[PDB]
């Protein structure tokens, strides 16, 4: 069905200059006359509309009041204005005005602007600035520059921050936040939706002016197509409205134009003919007819002079040329020919005053030739002459001394200064896009007749245009209301479709098509199908015209898989995103020069290779070398520095020459030689920047530094071996020139003395601005510390530390840096990433943890720079040296699983027992089959390394069966790392053993006081480590803890985490109490494969044939990982663009099955929840995901209080985070199970306590912010293994599906960790005081040497054999291991005599001490009690024992998150006690203020309230502690208020 | 030289040099097969011969070990570039022996150096270089320390070892003339020792702290007595922006500039 189409034929070669009517009806009094080589034709000045019989100038005092304030010292409104007021400020509706230019359109924006503004009033206050967005697009940049200040002048009473968009893609989304009115050009307001920095603003843009939207018509137009189709296609699928309002000129197709602005032709439709022009021009028109050019430029001359003549001693003339050089040049013609035919005085004639005036200002100008014309009536105005200099021309035009400016067009653009006539001379431009002499463009010739009569002086405007005689038509069309606006869209069609599928907008040709429907295109060839190549044929056999567009959507998917710009399929129409498409969409380039760039980029290109890559850019194909700039060229390649491969004659040598010429800041002299160098350097920004980010990508170190090199070189104007102080744009370049010829290594400066520095130079005088500006030079200190994690992958811990005085004025906001990590070579990246140093986290240091890959022939070194992403010459290195890095061993393989046969239920033994397994399973899965053998039928220690939801459970019940066996008084301790857990376990064991098999089973809690009872009673004991350490702190004195039988520990692989080193120590002092006890304890550990088991195993006392250490690949369902890379460092604008993917991959992998996304924290599941709702809505597959009926929801969804939770469950998505009741957990936990809904978002700290399995696991941004250090900080693996091995379903799943939407940069480790086994290592060094304390106390430890004894027990012993580099050890020899281990037990011990809690007498020997036995009996830090001794004294009280208390050391832990200042410093208002120099960030204070919150039993939020709860589960505790210390010190009034 | 065209043209071939790369020669033959063997890492061959420059010749010292239990083979396992500046036939470099930390676990082995084109006979040049730097400096064992020269043959790289003999250290120690023939010079003087290559371990390198390793644009600036730290790094190209600093800073400023220019906006951005 597909057909592929010529879109280059079908597109309109004159762009802005095609011509759409074939004809060019003129008004009533519109003569011509043929004068001499030159017609005259002439338009009167159309009669302005007379008032309607009930129409006025409404005052500005009867809009609304919020309005008023935007029109300050404003009378009355233009007739436009007064007519559709009530449009702009009383309804939401999309609007088409079609006025004159220069007719009062910015008004009319601005009374959009006050709606949206007074929408929001904040009635006790004046503006609600942080609820809205608005985006004004004008077309030229000037505009926008000159539009930012009227409107900041306008609405400044409202404190509204207008702000034109500027700068970086982080400048610009920093603008963005801070700012609310966004002035844009249409380019740049593209470009910033392709890249996605305003997706976290998008929901507050409310609104849209699309001002001047006849640019429809030019080459930009495809830029305002692709704007209006994406906003009115976003305004449809998410159904946020936002309003649209299109200034537009008075040309025909206007209902066109509504239908593409989605206009109602009643309401939001109206038309303001040329008629109602508020100053009517009279428009002139001289057509030069001969064929020669230098006749037709003398004959321009001529008739320039005459029209001056014209209005000589009546009105002001602007005369519009093209050329800075040119302005004057025809300026000073001009006078000459006056100053010839004594013309010269009608213009300044004897009016002293104005002359008078105009000769002092010129003798006090500073520019020359503009001084030669200002003692006469002429002036001149260009960008290129000073800022001083063109407004002071500008004030002497409106003061009127001045007759006649000569100007181009930015000055009538952004400068709003209208003279009485306007005379456009030639109208002839030289276009290098286009490369040759073009015409100029509706837009600026509209703009430049718009000042054509002042409304204040002017009655009548008088506009001359000397044209060619064949171009006469299209100006005469364009300024007669017959210029009908057509797309250009076939021009740019495949870069519009590659930009919305890297957006993701549109995925296959069906959603191509459907947003193809919405654009400006479409409407033209609906209505026109003879102009857009289409025949009426084609437009009756598909009245929607699907297959037209299914046929374009093909073509450019075609042309966009040619280039490798996109993965399409002709099969299905489905298109997947290129990191090609990516960088070609966020950076404008085109296909065409994105494939040059694929075929040629290659590792081993040089500096002369990158130049004549950069310059075989399509862009410049239109660019074509002409012989007169020739020998120019010449002297440019000869004072270049890169030579040029090339010949001189090619336009690609042009474009070389050109861009060296620019950076080296020479100057050139041939105006089109100067224009080149102008488009090609503007160019070459972003196609630097985009080769930059190619060869980053594909990893190429030489290359990716080359062009961030030329990158930062070109846009600093300044070859890299210059002095890096010309950055700093205030320094004199004399001073700069000196230090240069001065030629030593600029880092040499840092270490010396402004006197130093200034004698060094000679300039003792700029010594000191020279010591401050290096000082200000930005710089970075790194410190890198390795630990080998495999014998494959490290872990690199990079500490960056800034060494220079940060300044806003220079620096900014933010300083961008790149962290590259090389090889020895430095030819290829082993990982690259991003790092933004914000000025709030300036002069402190920054962790940087990643892991590289290390292959078989060990590098001597690595490299890791960091360099900044703007400055030049900021660079540091640092060569990570593997000279003394010892691998550690490469594991041993998995134990593999042995192919038996299906083991039946009646290989168990006892019939009670089978019981409790007969109608769950016949039989048994392979691993326990195999492991059986070795559990109930062995009796030593045995590990089980078996995939999360292996059930490993079922095994260790082997083992409790087994020991019941032996003898029924046996007794089993269940010990789990993480408590939710432990309540999940001890609810199946209860239902297990104790109601069917009549065995008591006992979960244990935070009260050693009835934790004993428990343990002596009961027969399965579920404990956590640290509520069983608790009690084996004490095990000599507990025989409970002591006769025990059966020691089960669950998932030990969770040792190596954060609270590991508690389980570890009970598990090694279990083992140590076995040894001595005359009956061995045998322990049953069940984990996640492990790599290095056999270690755990020898600790343990397992056997070499009891270790089972399976793989990843031996689950009993089938696991498909995916990993989606997703290369956005800002962490917001990834999660949300992570939002579509979800519902694109619940689409792909799991359509009809249950699907479970884990995100980062408690806020960001209602709005995954609501998103996804929303993409499913707006799909046509709505409520797809509630697999029941809503019948069945009522009773459920009656229990719940959350409205927005029973919202999403009627839709069909459940959502479960911390601040949900165990109610409401429990209730979407069975309706998930049930399968009445198919999606359920789930927080990620929830992960362990969940009872449920679904098909599908999606995982979001695996990083979380911990605010304590203002980092998102990465999701722990054991974690990540718990949320992937969720996807469990055994019998009702073939195969479990798992995508991780991670950054790219975690990419690479996920990938690496999550299918081969898990490596753990023991973290008892950093947390061992604690528990050293603990056994001192209990005695174990009596001696330095029982001291070495008791480490030789702990897993962290053994490990110092195997991975000795990870614990700081240099050596696996006998003298290495045990002098770490004596520094680390004398360190440990130092410590805590410092500390007081113990003693050490003779060096030797230990003894406790009050604080340890304290600290010891109710399980509190060392130096939690330390702060305690020290902190209260005899005269403390309440007011300051909540202050100690909130400074213990057990609530560091305490999260804090974003958004979690502000409110928290609300509650520092509030509570009794006020707080001293409180830093919100500190959990010290944090936990202090909901300490007094909680005693006050105010409202909480409920994040607040969770950590309010864990902090009032430790404060028993803590003040218990409080007590017994006072008690020793002997202070009854600080005991009594403890 | 030129220095006005001849550079542009010398660099335009310098670019091409990595192809060479892959077309290696080693010229076993006359081998006294009593003497050490010497092992190469081909990484850093391959960076010493894409850094070169195919007229004025490059030279750089040589350091490695033993590898254990093997004392007659040696396995060079660093580069050390020094400021230098070369003709095309001899190469001047300082008199200062390079010093570091980690070149303190390797003995020197001799240095390496480019040649235009291929010779089937050490230099009078080389072997006077050789024995003025081991007569200057003790530690340069006239028995392990060797020459390696790389010759640029059509489309290829030959690499050839020489050892000097005590004959031959005595008369570059004594002789003074710096010509292309001078007296007494005999092709007893010198012996070839095996070399060989190895893609089994990799050598590293080791630049200038300060500044840069190639002079030859900075002639003037460098001095034989000159005095340089050394820093754990890669070497640039010999053409790099670093190294000729006048073609990039001799320009000059822009005053009254942009006045003329065109008028474009840029609207992106």
């Amino acid at each position: 069905p597909r057909q592929v189409l010529d879109l280059e034929d079908l597109v309109f070669t004159q762009g802005s200059h095609f011509m759409a009517n074939k004809r060019c009806q003129l008004p009533d009094g519109s003569f011509r006359r043929q004068r001499k080589g030159y017609e005259e034709v002439h338009v009167p000045a159309l009669k302005p509309k007379p008032f309607g019989s009930e129409e006025q100038l409404l005052p500005v005092e009867k809009l609304p009041k919020y309005a008023q304030a935007g029109f300050e010292g404003f009378k009355t409104l233009n007739r436009i204005q007064s007519k559709l007021y009530r449009a702009a400020l009383e309804t939401d509706e999309n609007l088409l005005l079609c006025a004159p230019t220069g007719a009062g359109k910015t008004n009319v924006a601005l009374m959009c602007m006050l709606r949206e503004i007074g929408k929001h009033i904040n009635m006790d206050g004046t503006i609600n600035v942080d609820d809205f967005k608005i985006i004004y697009i004008a077309p030229m940049r000037s505009l926008v520059q000159e539009m930012v200040g009227s409107f900041g002048k306008r609405l400044a009473t409202y404190g509204i921050t207008v702000a034109e968009l500027t700068g970086d893609h982080q400048l610009c989304k920093e603008e963005i936040s801070a700012t609310q009115i966004i002035v844009c050009t249409p380019e740049k307001w593209d470009i910033i939706t392709r890249k996605g920095g305003e997706r976290t603003y998008t929901q507050l843009v409310r609104l849209i002016i699309l001002d001047e939207i006849h640019l429809l018509h030019d080459d930009r137009g495809p830029v305002l197509e692709a704007l209006v189709a994406r906003a009115i296609r976003n305004i449809e699928m998410t159904q946020e409205d936002v309003r649209l309002i299109g200034l537009s000129a008075t040309l025909p197709n206007y209902e066109d134009v509504a239908t593409f602005l989605r206009v109602d032709p009643a309401k939001g439709l109206f038309y303001f003919d040329n008629s109602f022009r508020p100053v009517p021009l009279e428009q002139t028109y001289v057509g030069i007819t001969e064929k020669k050019a230098i006749k037709r430029f003398q004959i321009m001359n001529e008739i320039v002079y005459e029209k001056i003549m014209e209005h000589a001693g009546k009105n002001q003339v602007l005369v519009f040329v093209h050329s800075r050089k040119e302005t004057g040049k025809t300026a000073r013609a001009i006078r000459d020919m006056c100053l010839e035919k004594d013309t010269l005085g009608l213009f300044l004639r004897e009016g002293s005053a104005s002359t008078e005036v105009l000769r002092t200002e010129a003798e006090q100008c500073k520019n020359l030739e503009l001084k030669d014309l200002l003692p006469y009536g002429f002036a001149i105005h260009h960008a290129g002459m000073t800022r001083v200099d063109r407004t002071l021309v500008e004030d002497l035009f409106a003061d009127k001394h001045i007759q006649v400016l000569v100007s181009t067009a930015t000055l009538a653009w952004g400068v709003n200064l209208p003279a009485h006539t306007v005379i456009i001379k030639g109208t002839q431009v030289y276009s290098p896009e286009k490369g040759r002499w073009t015409e100029l463009g509706a837009l600026d010739i509209l703009q430049m007749l718009g000042r054509a009569g002042r409304p204040q002086y002017d009655t009548k405007g008088e506009g001359i245009l000397i044209t060619s005689h064949g171009e006469l038509q299209y100006y005469l069309s364009l300024l007669n209301q017959q210029l009908p606006i057509e797309s250009q869209m076939v021009s740019k069609l495949p870069d519009m479709l590659n930009a919305e599928i890297v957006l993701g907008n549109v995925q296959n040709a069906k959603d191509a098509v459907n947003w193809l429907g919405y654009a400006y295109l479409y409407i033209r060839m609906l209505r026109s199908p003879t102009l857009y190549g289409i025949s009426h044929d084609d437009l009756k056999g598909d009245p929607l015209l699907d297959q037209r567009r299914l046929d374009l959507v093909h073509t450019a998917a075609l042309m966009l898989d040619k280039n490798n710009l996109v993965k399409y399929d002709k099969k299905t129409g489905n298109f997947q995103v290129t990191e090609l498409g990516r960088i070609a969409s966020h950076y404008y380039i085109t296909n065409d020069t994105v494939q040059t760039y694929n075929q040629l980029l290659k590792p081993t290109l040089s500096e002369i290779e990158l130049f004549r890559v950069f310059s075989l850019s399509s862009e410049f194909k239109n660019i074509t070398v002409r012989e007169e700039e020739k020998l120019e060229l010449q002297k440019l390649l000869e004072r270049v520095p890169i030579p040029v491969k090339e010949s001189i004659e090619e336009p690609s040598a042009k474009i070389n020459v050109l861009l060296q010429a620019f950076i080296s800041q020479l100057k050139l002299e041939g105006f089109a030689l100067m224009a080149d160098m102008v488009y090609v350097t503007q160019s070459a920004g972003r196609l630097m920047r985009a080769i930059f980010e190619i060869v980053l990508n594909r990893g190429w170190a030489q290359l990716t530094d080359k062009t961030l090199n030329l990158c930062k070189m070109i846009d600093k104007r300044m070859w890299q071996s210059m002095c890096p102080l010309r950055q700093f744009r205030k320094l004199p370049e004399e001073v700069v020139k000196k230090i240069e010829k001065k030629n030593f290594p600029f880092e040499r400066l840092y270490d010396l003395n402004h006197n130093e520095i200034g004698e060094l130079i000679r300039m003792p005088k700029m010594g000191k601005t020279i010591h401050k500006y290096v000082h200000l030079f930005p710089k970075l200190e790194l410190s890198v510390h390795l630990q080998p994690i495999t014998r494959s992958t490290l872990k690199v811990e990079l500490t960056i530390t800034p060494d220079f005085q940060w300044d806003e004025k220079v620096h900014g906001s933010s300083e961008a840096f790149w962290i590259l990590v090389e090889d020895v070579d430095s030819e290829v990246i082993l990982h690259h990433e991003y790092f933004l140093l914000k000025a709030k986290y300036a002069q402190d240091e920054h962790l940087i943890t990643f892991f590289v890959p290390v292959f078989e022939p060990l590098p001597p070194q690595y490299f890791i720079r960091v360099v900044s992403d703007r400055w030049l010459s900021c660079e540091t290195q640092l060569p990570v040296s593997f000279r003394h890095l010892i691998l550690p061993e490469k594991y041993p393989p998995p134990t593999e699983l042995l192919d038996l046969q299906p083991l039946p239920v009646s290989a168990l033994r006892n019939s009670a027992f089978e019981s409790l397994y007969q109608d769950k399973f016949p039989f048994f899965n392979p691993i326990q089959t195999q492991v059986f053998n070795t559990v109930y039928n062995s009796d030593d220690n045995v590990f089980v390394g078996a995939p999360t939801g292996s059930g490993k459970t079922i095994c260790a019940e082997f083992a409790i069966l087994r020991m019941l066996l032996q003898s029924s008084e046996g007794r089993c301790v269940y010990i789990t790392p993480m408590e939710a857990l432990a309540e999940q376990v001890y609810m199946d064991w209860y239902e297990k053993f104790q109601d069917r098999l009549n065995k008591k089973v006992v979960l244990l809690t935070g009260e050693t006081s009835t934790d004993l009872k428990l343990l002596g009673k009961g027969n399965i004991i579920i404990s956590t480590p640290e509520k069983w350490d608790i009690l084996s702190r004490r095990w000599k004195q507990r025989k409970n803890v002591q006769n025990i039988n059966l020691f089960v520990v669950d998932e030990v692989h969770l040792i190596g985490g954060e609270n590991g080193p508690v389980l570890e120590v009970i598990c090694s002092r279990m083992r140590y109490i076995s040894s001595q006890i005359e009956r061995p304890i045998r322990i049953v550990a069940l984990s996640s494969s492990l790599s290095n088991a056999k270690d755990v195993a020898h600790w343990l006392g397992c056997s070499a044939t009891s270790t089972f250490n399976f793989h990843p690949n031996v689950r009993p369902v089938p696991l498909e990982l995916h990993i989606q890379g997703f290369n956005i460092s800002h962490t917001q604008t990834r999660l949300l663009s992570m939002a579509k993917p979800v519902y694109h991959a619940i689409t792909k992998h799991s359509p009809k099955k249950p699907v479970i996304v884990f995100v980062p924290s408690r806020k960001q599941t209602r709005l995954t929840a609501i998103d996804i709702l929303t993409t499913c809505a707006a799909d046509i597959q709505r409520q797809r995901f509630l697999h029941c009926t809503e019948k069945d929801l009522i009773p459920y969804l009656e229990k719940l209080s959350d409205s927005t939770l029973k919202e999403t469950l009627l839709n069909g998505v459940g959502y479960l985070h911390e601040g949900l009741s165990p109610m409401e957990r429990r209730l979407v936990e069975q309706l998930f199970s049930s399968g009445a809904i198919q999606v359920v978002v789930a927080s990620r700290s929830l992960c362990w306590g969940m009872n449920v399995a679904a098909h599908l696991v999606i995982i979001m941004d695996t990083q979380y912010y911990n605010g304590k250090i203002h980092a998102y900080v990465d999701y722990p693996i054991y974690d990540v293994l718990q949320m992937v091995g969720h996807a469990n379903r055994p019998l009702q799943d073939d195969e479990g599906r798992c995508v991780i939407m991670c950054q790219g940069s975690k990419k690479d480790f996920f990938k690496k960790f999550l299918y081969e086994p898990l490596p753990v290592e023991s973290h008892l060094d950093h947390c061992m005081h604690d528990h050293f304390n603990a056994e001192i106390v209990t005695k174990t430890i009596e001696n330095k040497q029982d001291a070495v004894d008791y480490l030789t027990w702990t897993f962290l012993y053994r490990r110092m054999t195997q991975n000795p580099n990870y614990y700081n050890l240099q050596g696996i020899s006998h003298r290495h291991l045990s002098d770490h281990l004596s520094e680390l037990v004398e360190q440990t011990l130092s410590d805590l005599e410092q500390s007081k809690c113990i003693s050490i007498e003779d060096e030797m020997d230990v003894a406790p001490l009050n604080l340890g036995m304290i600290a010891a009996y109710y399980y509190i830090n060392y130096t939690t009690i330390e702060l305690f001794s020290m902190s209260l004294n005899a005269k403390t009280k309440v007011r300051g024992l909540i202050e100690i208390i909130s400074n213990a050391a057990e609530y560091e832990n305490i999260p804090i998150r974003h958004h979690e200042d502000n409110l928290l410093r609300q509650l520092a208002q509030k509570v009794p006690h006020k707080l001293n120099n409180p830093k919100f960030n500190d959990p010290h204070v944090k936990t202090n203020l909901l300490l007094q919150a909680h005693l006050s039993r105010m409202q909480l939020s409920a994040e607040l309230q969770s950590d309010t709860e864990e902090i009032l589960s430790k404060a028993i505790r803590l003040i218990q502690a409080c007590v017994d210390v006072l008690s020793s010190n002997g202070w009854l009034s600080p005991a009594l208020a403890a | 030289f030129s220095s006005k065209t001849e550079w542009r043209v010398r660099a335009i071939s310098a670019a091409n040099l990595h192809l060479r790369t892959n077309h290696i020669y080693v010229s076993s033959d006359d081998i006294k097969e009593t003497g050490y063997t010497y092992i190469l890492p081909k990484n850093v061959l391959k960076k010493f011969i894409c850094i070169s420059d195919l007229r004025a010749q490059i030279a750089g010292y040589l350091y490695g070990v033993s590898p254990p239990d093997n004392p007659q083979v040696k396995e060079i396992r660093c580069i050390v570039m020094v400021p230098q500046w070369g003709t095309h036939q001899t190469v001047h470099l300082p008199g200062q022996l390079p010093q570091h930390e980690y070149l303190k676990e390797m003995e020197p082995l001799g240095w390496i150096h480019t040649q235009p084109n291929e010779s089937p006979q050490l230099s009078p040049q080389d072997v006077t270089t050789h024995a003025k730097i081991m007569a200057d400096n003790p530690s340069w064992d006239g028995e392990k320390t060797i020459i390696i020269t790389c010759s640029f043959t059509p489309g290829s790289c030959t690499l050839t070892a020489y050892k000097l003999t005590p004959s031959g250290y005595e008369w570059g120690r004594q002789n003074t003339d710096k010509g292309n023939n001078p007296k007494g010079y005999l092709p007893s003087h010198y012996e070839r020792v095996q070399m060989l290559l190895s893609d089994r371990f990799l050598g590293f390198f080791m630049v200038p702290a300060q500044s840069s390793w190639n002079y030859n644009f900075m002639g003037v600036r460098h001095d034989p007595n000159m005095k340089y730290e050394l820093q754990l790094a890669n070497p640039k190209e010999f053409y790099h922006e670093v190294h000729r600093p006048s073609h990039f800073l001799n320009f000059a400023l822009l005053q009254e500039g942009e006045v003329y220019s065109a008028d474009r906006e840029d609207l992106y951005a």
